């Protein structure tokens, strides 16, 4: 009764498989994979926003100098002017027409914005994938599982525990650096923390948002006041966050391939189909019945009906059952070449019941199952007159 | 002022905050299916 089996690594797509235990009723399982999330492990390096430049009230003395001192301000760039002869307000402020000094104070800050709108630099490992799976089997028709792909550790909800993975592929979207802004992230090489080039990406760098100290390389330059005016000009280079605001490449949230999605929620990719997952479930005893319950359902005859080569349930067929009771019969193909959409059927004594299959070979010569017997239901396809679908339901394509 | 930084924090009237803005909704695509082929024909109002 512990059941093995290897399934494909898909979101939408149930791998309903048959348990067959010899001396019993066998039992159908339907797995589903709800949601996929790779969630690699993060670690926060810095975060970048657009600076300001607070400038101080400059200092002003009539006559002699006036030395400056190195203010432990980031970035604090101090410069002393002289022969200024500033006007302001009510006429001139001063009359010793060289020995006139201006001294001028200009520290960078991280701007109000950088509590709201900021970037986040961030190194990625493998991490741990973990999944959400449905699992309708038997007469259960529930779960709610939310299960590590570690194949260490089954899950152990309802009464069947089950052991899925490790996933066959680590193909994870991130790369070895990851920038998060808002709802988007991208696989930007952010340089270093207090490495940061003026003008370019992170121009301002902080351990956290909250942190009172940071790293501000802009390359501020002060410049001399023109034509006797108090105010203190400054030359900086624009925003290094302003840039790559607007010169962005396309973010990894819309060219991973395999069809992901990313959330920033723990950090995650979701939904990411590649590769198989081994799923090793462990069905409770008391979910069999015995074989002396169920009917058998020898020397019974298959037809297919006009079956189409489309991605929806093109398929239809007959089957003329010879049933030695009369209820219920689960059915199944062990090869992967059908996919049934019933999950059961309710067999009269020796009657007839349809059902509704997909497939993609032209000539499907499949081993229909179904309680304790098998037939070949091999038949011929016709292709589909239209291309306009959105999803399909098989991906079973092989040599034909 | 030649002396000391006089104290006293004057708290910011309009600090940024994360709302909700309306934002513009593009004209709905006209598709056209075609063999392994997606015709797509758009009708943009504003650069998009
Ligand atoms: C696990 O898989 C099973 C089998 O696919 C899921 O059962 C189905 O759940 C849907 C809702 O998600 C039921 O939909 C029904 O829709 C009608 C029409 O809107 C509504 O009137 C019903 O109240 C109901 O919502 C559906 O009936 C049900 N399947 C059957 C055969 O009854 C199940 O929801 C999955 N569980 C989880 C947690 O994903």
């Amino acid at each position: 009764y512990e059941h093995t089996a290897v399934m494909p690594n898909k979101v939408g797509i149930p791998y309903k498989a048959l348990v067959e235990r010899p001396g019993y009723a066998p039992v159908h399982l339907q797995i589903q994979l709800v949601n996929t999330r790779i969630i690699p492990s993060t670690n926060l390096e810095y975060i970048t926003c657009k600076y300001k430049t607070k400038v101080p009230s400059p200092v002003v003395k009539c006559c002699g100098a006036t030395q400056c001192t190195s203010k432990p301000h980031p970035d604090y760039q101090c410069q002393v002017f002289t022969g200024v002869y500033p006007f302001m307000w009510g006429g001139a402020y001063c009359f010793c027409d060289t020995e006139n000094t201006q001294m001028s104070e200009a520290y960078v800050e991280r701007s109000e914005e950088c509590s709201i709108d900021h970037a986040k630099a961030y190194k990625v490992h493998t991490g741990t994938v973990q999944a959400m799976v449905n699992i309708t089997y038997g007469s259960v028709s529930w779960r709610s599982a939310d299960v590590y792909v570690n194949g260490e550790t089954p899950a152990k909800i309802g009464d069947a525990k089950l052991i899925i993975g490790p996933l066959s592929s680590a193909w994870s979207p991130f790369d070895n650096k990851v920038v998060v802004y808002g709802h988007e992230v991208y696989n930007y090489d952010f340089p270093e923390y207090g490495t940061g080039k003026a003008g370019s990406f992170g121009d301002l760098q902080s351990r956290t948002s909250t942190s009172n100290d940071l790293y501000a390389n802009t390359n501020l330059k002060l410049q001399r006041p023109q034509a006797g005016i108090v105010h203190t000009p400054f030359t900086q280079a624009p925003s290094g966050f302003e840039r790559w605001k607007r010169d962005k490449g396309a973010p990894l949230n819309d060219v991973a391939p395999f069809g992901c999605s990313i959330a920033l929620e723990p950090l995650r990719a979701e939904n990411c189909a590649v590769g198989s997952i081994p799923i090793s479930i462990d069905i409770p005893d008391a979910a069999f019945t015995r074989i002396s319950e169920t009917p058998t359902v020898s020397d019974l005859e298959c037809k297919i009906t006009e079956c189409t080569y489309a991605s929806d349930f093109g398929g239809i067929a007959t089957v003329a059952y010879k049933s030695s009771k009369a209820g219920n019969c689960p059915i199944h193909s062990p090869s992967g070449v059908a996919v049934i959409k019933e999950n059961d059927v309710t067999l009269a004594e020796s009657g007839s019941f349809t059902f509704h299959f997909s497939t993609a070979n032209i000539h499907p010569a499949f081993k229909l199952q179904v309680c304790t017997s098998a037939v070949t239901c091999k038949g011929d396809c016709k292709p589909p007159k239209d291309h306009i679908v959105d999803y399909p339901a098989q991906h079973t394509e092989s040599f034909t | 002022g030649e002396g000391d930084t006089f104290k006293g924090k004057l708290h910011v009237p309009f600090v940024p905050v994360k709302a909700k803005c309306i934002a513009t909704l593009a004209p709905e695509p006209l598709v056209e299916h075609k063999h392994r082929t997606l015709i797509l024909h758009l009708h943009p109002d504003h650069p998009t």
